[PDB]
């Protein structure tokens, strides 16, 4: 946690960024909605999903697409997972 | 094949005649000093002759170079030919002169090692399993035509995962298990 | 890990954290 | 015999390190900073006077600690791990942070 | 027109909201991230809460957690061909819409024209005045109500 909290961005300059989940672009905020422009464009409607990452990362993945490579984002939905209740260990020696 | 690696080979096959007779031994050098072996050479076909001292039961290998090869079984005969190879290739019978430039089991490099049986497998599958539904660690990987392979091979006994008896400077020995991936 | 700002698999955070709702929601005011 | 040495690997799995401990006490202690309610016996307006890493250890000994861990595909709460290992571990832990002016 | 499943509904709680009005922001915040939004091309009409199943742990993720509530979603959509009516309204020369109870539907600038507003189709209508027009084609919603484009029936 230490190492991470070192690394990333001042808690105090969070924002909410949007990222579209097909093409893993920025999402754009036109009078307040959040919108995929290229996928508008094409006529689909993707999810667009919050993303917490630093200023550095955002700046080094567009230059990359500007270089011509594509980078796409997926999600983790792993299903609910539920306490249940577990008998008693003891570890201790016989003596 | 010439007067000098049939020597280094007869000791081969002393481990491959004790696998013979228990397919689950541990094979070192110490096994080495449970036979005699007796050499007759001749640039054709060579004979090697390996006795179990304490049973004094016989057996007979044929060696050939790869070029001609003119085999027929004879009394007490190991049932295939000894074939020595230009370059490494597949099959248990063949070893490539490689390997023979020295007297290869006596050397402190020679591992030891040995083949699991069912319930030490199932015993090592379950202790890589990470208890999270059916997710699994993998061994270490070695070639299928490494000498170790060959000198363990038994017609209708696959061989998956070998055990090595390392040697430790701090404990002594220490247990270390590889998976054999096959070569096309 | 470092690229993305996530946790890295390392000392602490070889585990994952989960919260048991169950007692505060048996609690009335 | 899968069976055999998949009940000695559930039971390995209750141990308890260093790691775990502070883990969960660090989870809980920034739920805590920032705005939780507190799940001690006997809450009262006196339990806000009190210190707060008091009260977390409060809540582990009196097995309501809200955390979950997930060790080795199970789900285990702070009371699941050995007994003497956590009063171990806590014992050494309330020391050094008294000498730190912390407890 | 509409059917009925059940789901788990993904939330995010802070700290501070851990309390005992644990319920109370539990539905607060479902409701504000799926009441009237449309989602994958679908809207959810109606949420109930079950109120009688266990519930999911919740996932520490930094300084937030994150709930899956189990609930009863029924979920409405439309599709080309249906014919609805709604009030007319017009904002400038160019923007004319149809305000329907959850539903908007927006009028192509060839079909008629804006005066004064008022709209001439053919027919006059008066800004406020009910029209019925029939979806021919979607696109994203906006503040949680469908859009589509359509034509005055
Ligand atoms: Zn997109």
């Amino acid at each position: 946690n230490t190492i991470t909290e070192v690394l990333k961005d001042s808690e105090e300059d969070y924002q909410d960024v949007y990222v579209c989940e097909n093409c893993g672009d920025i999402a754009a905020q036109i009078k307040g909605i959040n919108t995929c422009l290229r996928c508008s464009k094409l006529n689909l409607s993707p999810l667009l999903t919050k993303i917490d990452t630093t200023h550095v990362s955002k700046v080094f993945l567009t230059q990359m697409n500007a270089r011509g490579v594509k980078v796409k984002l997926d999600f983790e939905r792993r299903p609910p997972s539920f306490y249940k209740p577990l008998d008693k260990v003891d570890l201790k020696p016989s003596f | 094949m010439n007067q000098y690696n049939v020597k280094y080979l007869a000791k081969i096959l002393c481990l491959k005649t004790e696998i013979a007779r228990d397919p689950y031994a541990v094979i070192n050098r110490n096994v080495l000093l449970r036979y005699t072996t007796d050499i007759e050479y001749n640039d054709l076909v060579t004979l090697i002759t390996v006795r179990h001292k304490i049973d004094s039961m016989k057996t007979v290998f044929q060696v050939f170079n790869e070029s001609s090869i003119n085999y027929t079984p004879v009394d007490d005969d190991y049932g295939e030919p000894i074939i020595i190879t230009s370059y490494l290739q597949k099959g248990h019978n063949k070893f490539p002169v490689n390997f023979l430039y020295i007297d290869v089991v006596i050397s402190d490099l020679f591992p030891s090692f040995v083949r699991l049986d069912t319930t030490e497998t199932n015993i090592v599958n379950s202790v890589l399993q990470t208890g999270d539904g059916k997710k699994t660690l993998r061994l270490p990987k070695m070639l299928e035509t490494e000498i170790v392979v060959k000198i363990l091979y038994r017609p209708n006994i696959p061989l998956k995962i070998v055990r090595f008896f390392r040697n430790n400077m701090v404990t002594g020995v220490e247990i270390a298990d590889r998976s054999v991936i096959s070569v096309a | 890990c470092h690229f993305f700002s996530k946790v890295p698999n390392i000392g602490t955070g070889y585990y994952k954290y989960f919260i048991d709702l169950g007692l505060l929601m048996r609690m009335e005011r | 015999i899968g069976n055999h040495i998949s009940a000695l690997k559930r039971r390995y799995t209750r141990r308890i390190s260093l790691f775990e401990i502070a883990g969960i006490i660090a989870e809980s202690y920034n739920l805590l900073q920032r705005g939780r309610l507190p799940l001690v016996s006997e809450f009262s307006d006196e339990t806000m006077k009190q210190n707060m890493l008091h009260v977390i250890i409060q809540e582990i000994e009196e097995g309501s600690c809200p955390i979950v861990i997930e060790k080795n595909g199970e789900l285990l709460s702070v009371n699941d791990f050995d007994k003497d290992g956590l009063k171990f571990h806590l014992d050494y832990i309330i020391k050094i942070w008294k000498l730190q002016k912390r407890y | 027109s509409s059917f009925v499943t059940n789901g788990y509904l993904s939330v995010t709680l802070e700290p501070h909201e851990l309390t005992l009005d644990i319920k109370t922001n539990i539905r607060n915040a479902v409701y504000k991230t799926y009441l009237h939004r449309e989602i994958s091309g679908k809207m959810a009409k109606k949420i109930e809460i079950r109120e009688d199943v266990e519930l999911p742990l919740g996932e520490i993720v930094n300084n937030s957690v994150v709930i899956n509530v189990p609930c009863v979603i029924t979920y409405a959509y439309y599709h080309v061909g249906d014919i609805v009516r709604g009030t007319l309204n017009i904002e400038d020369e160019s923007n004319v819409t149809i305000q329907c109870g959850d539903l908007i539907c927006k009028l192509s600038r060839d079909s008629g024209t804006v005066s004064f507003c008022f709209f001439r189709n053919g027919n006059a209508y008066d800004n406020g005045s009910e029209v019925t027009a029939v979806l021919m084609e979607a696109q994203q919603g906006i503040e949680s109500s469908f859009v589509f484009l359509a034509n005055i029936v």
